[PDB]
Order: structure tokens, then sequence, then C-alpha cells
RNA sequence: AACAAACUCCUAGCCCAAUACCGGACUAAUCUAUUGAAACAUAGAAGCAAUAAUGUUAAUAUGAGUAACAAGAAGCCUUUCUC
RNA sequence: CGAUGUUGGAUCAGGACACCCAAAUGGUGCAACCGCUAUUAAAGGUUCGUUUGUUCAACGAUUAAAGUCCUACGUGAUCUGAGUUCAGACCGGAGCAAUCCAGGUCGGUUUCUAUCUAUUAUAAAUUUCUCCCAGUACGAAAGGACAAGAGAAAUGGGACCAACCUCACAAACGCGUCUCAGAGAUAAUUAAUGAUUUAAUCUUAACCUAAUUAACUCAUAAUAAAUCCAGCCCUAGAACAGGGCACA
């Protein structure tokens, strides 16, 4: 079908100016009480899952640098230890991952 | 007084009222006793509607209008009032609101004969 | 059209005319030219109707100034404030004296519609009409449906 | 009508949805934490949920073998689950993955994001929604109600 | 065009307003417009609809008192077409020329 | 002020969570829930349908006068299921706090005469039905949504092999040439299902006293496990059949001797029955 | 009775409707001949005036942020899975 | 004529009554049953097939009946193209020919993304067929009732999965199951009382009366507690909305 008259700017204006079609404000924003930076409540804080995402991503680097295989996997349970850490006797039997950095403040022995 | 309205010759039956509601068949024609015994205000309320000039200020003016079917007022439009406007039709009385003076007042026309019957 | 165009009512300003007549008129600035030929109802005014004008009329102060301009102007600044141009470009000594006298007899108001041809102070001369001024009252002031 | 549907179209088809979880699933066994959509990881936590009670049956049951051959689409994963999942989750009875909402991806799609993982995994600690502590006001006058309640036993 | 001619209409639309309002200010007396005009006339005073609503708006024992004259000079013509005769003729019936 | 939004949960801890969550008269109406359905047998042995309505929490709210709500009979409020605190209203649980019982699901208004009124905050329970009556059924029927005219008003479509082109399922044509507009009564495509319904004239065969199940007949209006307004039937052969009932309501503590578990009609088929034969 | 015109009086005047065709008085904007020099006068010339040709060129609107377009999954990022 | 796209059907139907059925009556050369006419009433219906492109028409089986029309002889920005109404081609005929046909046959592109108006669900049933009435009333017999009362169905409206069936999702669905109503009011037509016209006479004479179709309204039923709403679920949903998240 076409269109019969040419929309005016007022008709327009009342369209386009609806409170339907405007952007709602969000009231969930709240800050970070480890960083500091911005979050919403229901959703995790991008500043810390980009640290723990990164931390991540060198510990799956320097344990895919150990085996030469794509198609070998552990049998047994992996444990992980920053520079001047040992295995402990109940981590004895583990497979061991080694990091040169220090352990962070928020990543916790176990 | 709404309910105690008088039309002047046959137009309880006659006269009718008609509305649409939109949907088809939903014509609908009342007779103006029917629609008087159903709701007393209508037909003082249509005529004054219908009477008065057919600008926007129409709603308006009938926000201001009040109908009662009989004499039962609320006291805050009561203590409202200034003055009461006289009836345009002088009510004709019956033969009992008569007073006898007036009966012997009025001459006799005719002598009746003493042998019929009434 | 006076929906297009701002109104006014009929005002005199300092209430004029009421004890006395005061010419609201104050000045007359002509620029004309000695050599243009569109100056040359100015030039004629100038020489004669000028002087006698200004007798006439005691209360306003006439200014003539020959410069080079081509089209001539007379500018009329009233008591009120106001200033209006005019241009008497290319036209008779009489029109020129029309003109003048036309600015002359003028109050000095904006010229736009006025809205009613008359003016009044006080016009509620023995009473002005209110619902109340013709219904007689009832006796103790009742209600017609209100018992005592 | 949608009624009584808890499977969400997913994918080419039947078959194209189970081979994204299945690939999804896969992913989660290996690396025991991965992010996708937020839509994908719900499907995928129930599958995740079952895979852990497959592999609970133990190593000579035949129907959980050819299970987690199917659905274990690299080999290695069947000894990995099976010599390690399964022994790790003994005593809870279905806690065994997590689901948290991750923001939006930082490509143009503006994707609702999830992510999946194990509980115990080798890995350092998502940034988890922490409550308030116990010397937090209302926390304090709610254990002064509880003090008063047990000093009423 | 419109302005011309609502211009033309503006003579007949104020002319209806001032009949409106003189047949109000008469009714509020309890006489009728025709009645008024004519028996105002009729005592050869001749005041435009204008100015009628004039006093009619801002005049009301002056509006009161005409209104009483035409309620005279009406009760005075009905009195005199009752009469049937030339030899009454009454204080406000009088014609006066002009001088 | 621009306050952020907040919930019951929010600034709670996990040691508090736990803490905190540790003649012509007419009679007064039921909210059930529909639990399900089940088969029933007649001693003529004919089969019958029978809709499980389980009454779980029901209490009278507040009372309406009859000058004040209709002018001909007053209105008597009555809750539904009970449900959580936290995801209420504040006027709510302000006028519940002030009524004194925990919140309920569905709000209903029934009319009853005056002499059938019920003083507010009294429990209600299914022998308030006897076996053998005859009920009216409201509630949100089974919403279908935005449901096309052949699902929605029943129209037959247009053929699909012989040569149509994109019309299949479309109403056709939907008014007529000369009005140069389509009627408001017109049947078009539009939400379908989501609307409260009246089934009447339902019988009911038997009642379950210690679980609080009334067994009617035929089809409930509404999906299973939804609240269900229960009134007595206002057909015109069903309205002096008040007189045999337990009429200011059912009161488990006047009578002081205990109801049996099962209360049948006399046609029904028991449980226990003699495993019924011909002669 | 009344209310009711482009009719007719009243007070001023610049003192009586119009299509095709015909007549007349002025005039917007340029160039030139002489004036003029805060932009004009008297004349001589015309590419001498656009609310309208499904007009031409250019830019914008409306239809409309509508119709319509695309990159299989995870991760250690180019290594493995599903077709 | 700088386009108002044309027959039949498919879907959806709005309206009129000059009524086909259903309902209330009057006259009959009306004994009863079949009938023929005349008045009132449009809330609801008015079938399935063969041939033909058909509207019509013939025929087979039915029904309470298979109504007459208007609606751009409704409806192609919803559809169909068989025929008409292009270009190809035959047969009969006319014309020397090209060509011609309210003369027949085969085949023959049916576009649109909706700008504006308009519109996008409240109910409060209807009709048949059996048993009795009784082979009673009425009749010379053949024949053969009306009204009242019990039941079943079907149609239409509103709904729903305990079982059957579709069913490899917990759901949807019919081919399956449940429910369906009181009062007033009337038009035509019969009567009771009684004047003008002391007889009578249903009264565009009053007063009170009844017997009475369909509509149409109203008893009655539904909705009918204002401001917690981030996230999660839903038998709730395009979006927005709506219901749950203390038991466990
Ligand atoms: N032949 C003729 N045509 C006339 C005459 N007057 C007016 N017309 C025609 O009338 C039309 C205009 O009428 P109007 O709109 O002026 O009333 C034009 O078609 C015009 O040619 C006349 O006198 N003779
Ligand atoms: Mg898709
Ligand atoms: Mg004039
Ligand atoms: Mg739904
Ligand atoms: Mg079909
Ligand atoms: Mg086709
Ligand atoms: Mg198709
Ligand atoms: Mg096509
Ligand atoms: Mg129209
Ligand atoms: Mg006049
Ligand atoms: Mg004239
Ligand atoms: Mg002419
Ligand atoms: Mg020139
Ligand atoms: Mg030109
Ligand atoms: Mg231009
Ligand atoms: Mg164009
Ligand atoms: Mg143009
Ligand atoms: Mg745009
Ligand atoms: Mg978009
Ligand atoms: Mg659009
Ligand atoms: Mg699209
Ligand atoms: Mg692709
Ligand atoms: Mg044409
Ligand atoms: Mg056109
Ligand atoms: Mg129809
Ligand atoms: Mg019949
Ligand atoms: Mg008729
Ligand atoms: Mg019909
Ligand atoms: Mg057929
Ligand atoms: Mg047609
Ligand atoms: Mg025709
Ligand atoms: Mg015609
Ligand atoms: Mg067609
Ligand atoms: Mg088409
Ligand atoms: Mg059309
Ligand atoms: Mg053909
Ligand atoms: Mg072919
Ligand atoms: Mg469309
Ligand atoms: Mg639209
Ligand atoms: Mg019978
Ligand atoms: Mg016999
Ligand atoms: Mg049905
Ligand atoms: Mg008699
Ligand atoms: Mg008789
Ligand atoms: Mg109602
Ligand atoms: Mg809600
Ligand atoms: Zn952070």
């Amino acid at each position: 079908a076409a269109p019969k008259n040419r929309r005016s700017i007022e008709v327009n204006r009342c369209r386009r100016r609806n409170p339907q079609k405007l952007i709602k404000v969000k009231n969930n924003i709240d800050v970070c009480p480890e960083c500091g930076h911005l979050k919403q409540k229901h959703i995790l804080c991008g500043y810390c899952y980009e640290k723990v995402r990164k931390e991540t991503a060198e510990i799956r680097r320097q344990m895919g640098k150990q085996e030469g295989g794509p198609f070998r996997a552990p049998t047994t349970e992996t444990v992980v230890l920053y520079s001047g850490e040992t295995p402990s006797e109940q981590d004895q039997g583990k497979r061991i991952i080694e990091r040169e950095r220090k352990r962070p403040s928020w990543f916790t022995q176990n | 007084n709404t309910r105690h309205i008088a039309f002047s010759g046959n137009k309880w039956e006659q006269k009718v009222y008609s509305s649409h509601t939109g949907y088809p068949g939903g014509f609908r024609q009342v007779t103006a006793a029917q629609l008087h015994q159903k709701d007393p205000v209508a037909i003082v309320k249509l005529a004054i509607y219908g009477m008065l000039p057919k600008n926007l200020h129409r709603r308006t003016m009938m926000q201001r209008l009040h109908l009662f079917p009989d004499e039962d007022i609320p006291e805050d439009i009561l203590k409202n009032l200034v003055e009461e406007l006289p009836q345009p039709r002088k009510v004709p009385r019956r033969l009992d609101e008569y007073t006898q003076e007036e009966i012997e007042a009025f001459p006799r026309v005719w002598s009746p004969p003493e042998d019929y019957r009434l | 059209t006076a929906r297009g165009t701002a109104s006014r009512f009929l005002t005199s300003v300092l209430h004029n005319g009421l004890g006395r007549y005061v010419q609201q008129l104050q000045r007359l600035s002509f620029s004309l030219s000695r050599d243009a030929p569109s100056s040359r109802g100015a030039r004629e005014f100038v020489e004669r109707e000028v002087t006698d004008f200004a007798r006439r009329n005691p209360g306003v102060v006439i200014y003539v100034n020959p410069r080079p301009c081509c089209v001539p102007r007379v500018v009329a600044e009233y008591l009120n404030g106001a200033v209006r141009e005019e241009s008497i470009h290319c036209k008779s000594v009489e029109e020129i004296a029309a003109l003048v006298q036309k600015l002359a007899d003028q109050s000095g108001l904006d010229v736009i519609r006025i809205r009613k041809p008359f003016h009044t102070d006080s016009p509620s001369i023995q009473g002005q009409w209110h619902p109340f001024t013709n219904k007689p009252t009832t006796l103790g002031g009742l209600r017609p449906r209100e018992v005592q | 009508i949608s009624h009584g549907r808890v499977f969400r179209r997913l994918g080419l088809g039947p078959e194209s949805r189970i081979h994204l979880l299945q690939n999804l699933l896969t992913g989660l066994v290996r690396h025991e934490r991965i992010e996708a959509s937020w839509a994908r990881v719900d499907e995928l936590r129930g599958y995740a949920e079952k895979l852990i009670d497959y592999g609970k049956l133990g190593d000579t049951n035949e129907r959980a073998m050819r299970m987690a051959d199917f659905w274990l689409t690299e080999k290695d994963l069947i000894p990995k689950l099976f010599q390690v999942l399964a022994p790790r989750f003994q005593g809870q009875n279905g806690g065994y993955t997590r689901m948290l909402q991750i923001p939006n991806r930082n490509e143009q799609d503006r994707a609702k994001m999830a992510v999946i993982e194990y509980k115990g995994n080798c890995l350092p600690p998502l940034p988890l929604p922490r409550r308030d502590s116990n010397l937090t006001l209302l926390n304090q006058l709610l254990q002064g109600l509880r003090q008063d309640q047990e000093a009423s036993s | 065009v419109k302005c011309t001619r609502a211009r033309r209409l503006k003579k007949r639309s104020l002319r209806t307003l001032w009949i409106n309002r003189i047949t109000a200010a008469s009714q509020e007396h309890g006489l009728k417009y025709p009645a008024f005009i004519i028996n105002l006339i009729k005592c050869q005073v001749e005041l435009n609809r204008k100015v009628l609503a004039d006093l009619a708006i801002y005049e009301p024992k002056t509006f009161k008192s005409l209104a009483a004259l035409a309620k005279r000079r009406r009760e005075e013509g009905f009195a005199a077409a009752l009469g049937d005769g030339k030899e009454p003729d009454g204080i406000f019936s009088r014609v006066v020329q002009h001088r | 002020h621009g306050k952020s939004v907040t919930w019951w949960d929010e600034h709670l801890s996990e040691e508090n969570v736990p803490f905190v969550k540790q003649p012509g008269s007419s009679r007064v109406g039921l909210i059930a829930l529909k639990l399900g359905m089940m088969p029933l047998w007649t001693k003529d042995g004919q089969k019958h349908v029978v809709t499980l309505l389980q009454v779980q929490d029901c209490h009278v709210l507040k009372y309406t006068p009859k000058e004040n709500h209709n002018g001909r009979m007053a209105a008597l409020t009555v809750g539904g299921k009970t449900v959580s605190h936290f995801h209420k209203s504040a006027s709510i649980l302000e006028f519940y706090q002030e009524l004194g019982l925990p919140p309920k699901q569905k709000v209903k208004i029934f009319n009853v005469t005056e002499n059938a009124v019920i003083k507010p905050g009294t429990p209600l329970y299914a022998a308030h039905f006897r076996p053998g009556q005859y009920v009216d059924v409201t509630a949100k029927t089974i919403g279908k949504g935005f449901q096309g005219v052949m699902r929605r008003w029943g129209f037959k479509g247009q053929p699909a092999t012989h040569g149509q082109t994109k019309t299949h399922r479309r109403p056709g044509a939907i008014s007529t040439g000369d009005v140069a507009r389509v009627w408001p009564g017109t049947k078009m495509p539009g939400q379908l299902g989501n609307i409260d319904r009246t089934a009447f004239g339902l019988k009911v065969w038997r009642i379950n006293t210690k679980h609080n199940i009334i067994y009617v007949n035929g089809s409930v209006p509404g999906h299973k496990n939804c609240l269900v307004k229960i009134k007595d039937s206002k057909l015109p052969a069903y309205k002096d059949f008040c007189k045999n009932l337990p009429f200011p309501t059912y009161f488990p503590d006047g009578d002081e001797e205990a109801l049996p578990e099962d209360l049948y009609d006399e046609n029904v088929c028991q449980p226990g029955a003699p495993s019924i034969t011909f002669t």
C-alpha cells in the first residue's frame, strides 16, 4: 500500500517522542565494593571478571604449555601454586601448575 | 418532580426515542412511555440536551444541570438555591379540588327532566 | 489582520486634553539634499512653509539638514518617547505640508488596531448589573424550600 | 501456544540443538568453566547436572559408558570424567554447577552472557555476589530479635 | 478574504449580541423585546440597540425606567384600542412635532 | 532523589535468611484450587467426570453493607490460597495486618443477603457444600494468547491445494462495500483465552473432609492449579435448594460430632461397593 | 409585532462586481545617457517579475529508523568439536 | 477513459419483509389428518450430491424449511480463472484476398512492504425426534387430533483433557467430555362491564379487566482490595502488561 498524504512533523514528533519509545532509566546501578567501579546488582562486575578471566587465560596457557598434545587429558586432579609456594601433602598426587607471579589478594590458598 | 412529567396529546405512545449501540442489529427504538418508566430523568435530559446549541460548551453546561425524579434533593444542593422559577403551564384542577362556593357560584346551564335515570 | 498584528486600547497618555491640551509632538528633523532632484519638494518646503509652521507651532523644534543623501526623510519624535520615520522622497509641496500637518496633529502612540472606539474610567455610574439587582427579597431571606 | 514446553528452540533444529549443547558440554567438561549466551548455558545446566549423575553410576555401567561416549565427543574426557569429576562429587545431591550472569559482550551484538562452572575447579574464584556482614545495621537489629527469641525459649 | 467577509459580518454579529442583551434585560423586568422596542419608539425616544444594551448593562435604574415607560405605553395603547374612540388621548400618546 | 530499587532479600545475610523464613436468600461462596480430573461411576452403569476442587485456605475478609455496595444484597469479601508476605503491596499487608491473617492470592466479592452475613476473619471448609447440589464455577480460562480467527471464532478456512495464494487461514471479506467501514461487531483476530468465564449447573458428587475436596461434574473453566470461585447455582430451576443446607454456614465447632470422611451422593458407586450386578 | 442583504438612508470619502477579448494609469529588478553619492531623478533599451507545464537541475523531507541484509561452537587464539 | 479491474464460486456476511420453517390468530366448498387463503412478527436458521464455467435448470436422497431481494446485481490492496476479454491454432460459413463470428472448440503473467479512517470476545439459547395423551377427541368406515407432561438428540454460544485418538516435550487438539436460564412487555386476534345511540356493541368513550408471537429491557452472573516490583519461574505472554519466589 502507498501513503495517501505526507505525515507532518507534529504527528512525527508525537510518534517519536512518546515515552514507550524513549530509553528507560536503570535504577540497579551500584558501585563494586572491591574495585569501586560500576556494576548492576544482578550482574557480576566487569572489571573483576576481567581480572579473573585474564588470570584464567594465563593459567590455561601455561598448562597447555606443559602438555604437548590436544588429545591428552589429566587422569588426576590439578592444583595451582605461585612463586614461593610448595605443594602440600594433601595436594600431592595431583598435577602441579607453577606460576612466576605472586599469589593474588582475591585468590586464596585452599 | 421529573417523574410527574406530562405530554400534551398522544405523545406518550406516539413519540419514540431511538439510539444505536454501533454493533450491527443494535438499533433501539423505545417508546417515550417505556423510556420514562425505565429512566425518569431521560426525557427532560434529552430535551434540554437537544435544545442546547451544538457547540463544545454543551457538555459543560449539562454538567451544571441537576435532575431529580421526586422531591428528594441533597441538602448541599438545597442550601445553594436562590429562587424558584414559575411553572410555564397553569395546572388544571379536577372536580374534587373545586370548593362548593364555586360549585354553587357556577350557574346551571340546563334543567334535566325528572323522569330520567342517570 | 487583527489576529496577525498586535492591538491596543484607545488611550490618551498622561490624560491629555483633560485639564489642558499639550501638543505632544516634540521635534522634526528633515534630512534632505541641495543637489538631488528627489529633494525638490523638501527644498521648496524649507523655502516657503517651515518658518510659517514654526510660527504656528511654538512647541516643536524643527531641524533642517542638507547632506549628501539620496532619499529625503523626516523624523518626528514625540513627548511619549516615540520616534517615527517618514519618507518625503519626490512629493509636491502641498503633499509635504499635509504630511507635516498630519504628523503634527497626531498624539504619538503606535498606529495599530484599536480594540474599542471609546475609553472611559468609572463607567459604573448609579451601579452595575449583578444578578441580584432586580430580584426581590423574600421575607427572612428564605430559600424556596427552606422552612423556618 | 507454548504451554508445558521446557526445551527452547536453538540452532537449525532438534539435532542441531543437541549438537550445539553437546559441544558446550564437551567444552565445560574439558575446561571446567566456560562462558556463552545465557539461554544456551541455561539449557546446558541440566545436561551438566545429569552428566555427573550418569558418571556416578560407575565405570562398568554400559549405559553410562555409551552416554558419555556420545556426549563427550573428545575421547580423552571420558576417563577424565570417570576418574576426576565423579569421585570429586560424592556428598552433595544436586549442587554440581554454578551459573552466573556475565555482562554483555563487547561485540556489536550486545548479547546476554552467562558463565557456567563446576564446584571445586582449579581456577581463581569468580566475583560472587557477597551478602552483607552480620555487623551491618539491619543484620544486628535482626540478631537482637534472634537473641530475644532464644531467651524466650 | 475571510477578514473582509467577517468584517462585513461583524456588524450583524454585534447587533445580534445587542438584541440578545436587550431581550435578557427586558425579560428580567417581565417585558418582551418587540413590545419594548415598539413602545419605546411610540414615545418618540430614538435610542439605538447598541446604546440600549449599554444602558441595560451599566444602568439598571435607567433601563428599569425605560422598561416602565414601554410598559406604560403598551398599556396605554391597549386601553386606547379597547376604548374605540378618538376623544381620549393619553399623556404619553400625544405626538410632539418639531420646532 | 534517585533512590535505587530494593527487595526483601537484598540486605539480608545467610545467617538471617532462615531466621526471617522461620426463601430467596443466597449463601457465601468459596475459593478453591482446581487439582485435576477423575472418572466416577453411577449405580445405573454410566460414567461421569469429576473435577477436583481443593479448598486450602478460605477466610472471609471484610463485609460491605447493602446500602454501600449495590442496594439489594450485601457484599462479602473472600480470599484464596496463602502467599508470601514479601511480594505483596504495602497497603495490602497493612490491611491484612489489621485483619490478622497472612496474605492471600486472589480476592473475590460475593453477593450475599443480609440474613447470611458472616463475621469477618472466619474460615470456611468444603463441607459448606453438601453432596448433591448445583454450583456455578467462575475462573480465568486457559489463555491462548493472540490467536487467529480460525481458532478464536471457528471460521471455515479457504482450501489449501486448489491454487489459493497466501490465504489459507485468513478471514476473507470483513465488511460490505457500500458502508465504507467495518462494523464494531466484526469477528477479528486478537487476544483469546485470558478472560473470566462461568460454567453453570455443575453437580457435586462427593465431599472429602480431611483435604477439603469438592468433586464437581463436568469441566471447570481454567487450567489446573488455579484459583476457582464457587457459588451456588443461580439457574431458575435450582433457586429453592437452600433449605436443607447448613445455612448460617458450615460450623465444625458447633456440631461437636465428626462428619464422615467421604460424603457421597446416593447415585455414586463407592470405592467400597458390592461390585454391582444387574437383575 | 419583532428578527432578518451587495437594497436604501446616516457620518466621511479616493463616489459602484465580474470570465474570453479590448482600452488606460502606474510600477518591482538590471544596463546605458546625463543628475546623484547613506542608492536616487528625467529619459533610452530589453534574456524586464512564476503558488502550478505527471516541468529541468541540486538538496531535503514523508513513507521510515520501516522493508530488507549477516559471522556454526568452545578455548590455551588459531588448537580441537558439529554438519 | 493522466483506469470506477468484469461472471460464477471460496471465506465473511450487514440489512429489508413482499415470511420458506419455527410462533400467535381469522375465514373456509374447515367433521379429523392433509390443505387453500388472510393478518402480526426478522432474536435464529434456510442441507448434501451428478451434469454444466455457469446464474438458472433437470434429477437422487433428505429436512422444521431448503424464502425473494438490496448491498459497485456485497466481497479479486483476502482468494480462485473454467468461461468471457489480447497475441497461437483448427471446423462450418462470408469475402478474390487480407481478415471476419450474443458460432463452436485446446492453450493463455491476476502486482502491492498498510500512510489515514474503521475494527480487533461480557452472558442471561433455538429447533427436531420418540413415550404417554389414545388409536382418545372427530367420524358411516377408511382414517385420525390439539393442548399438558416425561425423555433423548442436533445446531449455536461458552468451556475442558479422567478415558479414546492425533501424540518420540510435562502440552495443544477432536473424532472425545461438560453446561445452557426467570419476570414484565407486546402486534394481529378473542372475550367481561358499559354510553353517545337508557336495546345491543372488545373502548382512535372512560374505569378497572383478562387470554395472548417474536423482539426489547431487567432481575441474576462476571469484573469491581490504588502507588514493593531489581532479578528467576510460569499452565501469563509478540513488546508492554499479569500471577508466583515463607513452608518443601
Ligand atoms: N459564448 C459565451 N460564453 C460565455 C459568455 N460569458 C461567459 N461565457 C463562458 O462561461 C464560462 C465562465 O463562466 P463564469 O465562471 O464566469 O460564470 C467560460 O466558459 C466562458 O467562456 C458569453 O457571453 N458567451
Ligand atoms: Mg534461530
Ligand atoms: Mg456598509
Ligand atoms: Mg498462554
Ligand atoms: Mg480446510
Ligand atoms: Mg496462481
Ligand atoms: Mg499455499
Ligand atoms: Mg502469485
Ligand atoms: Mg461512509
Ligand atoms: Mg439589517
Ligand atoms: Mg449600491
Ligand atoms: Mg456571464
Ligand atoms: Mg526607468
Ligand atoms: Mg524571463
Ligand atoms: Mg521560485
Ligand atoms: Mg510523482
Ligand atoms: Mg514546478
Ligand atoms: Mg527517518
Ligand atoms: Mg532494528
Ligand atoms: Mg509501517
Ligand atoms: Mg524484518
Ligand atoms: Mg551463516
Ligand atoms: Mg473509465
Ligand atoms: Mg488520479
Ligand atoms: Mg446474514
Ligand atoms: Mg407456520
Ligand atoms: Mg408483515
Ligand atoms: Mg434473517
Ligand atoms: Mg460440490
Ligand atoms: Mg460484484
Ligand atoms: Mg443490476
Ligand atoms: Mg441496482
Ligand atoms: Mg471476480
Ligand atoms: Mg491480488
Ligand atoms: Mg476490494
Ligand atoms: Mg479455452
Ligand atoms: Mg498446457
Ligand atoms: Mg496485508
Ligand atoms: Mg497501524
Ligand atoms: Mg402432543
Ligand atoms: Mg381402525
Ligand atoms: Mg457445543
Ligand atoms: Mg345496556
Ligand atoms: Mg356480545
Ligand atoms: Mg445488567
Ligand atoms: Mg506481578
Ligand atoms: Zn568490581
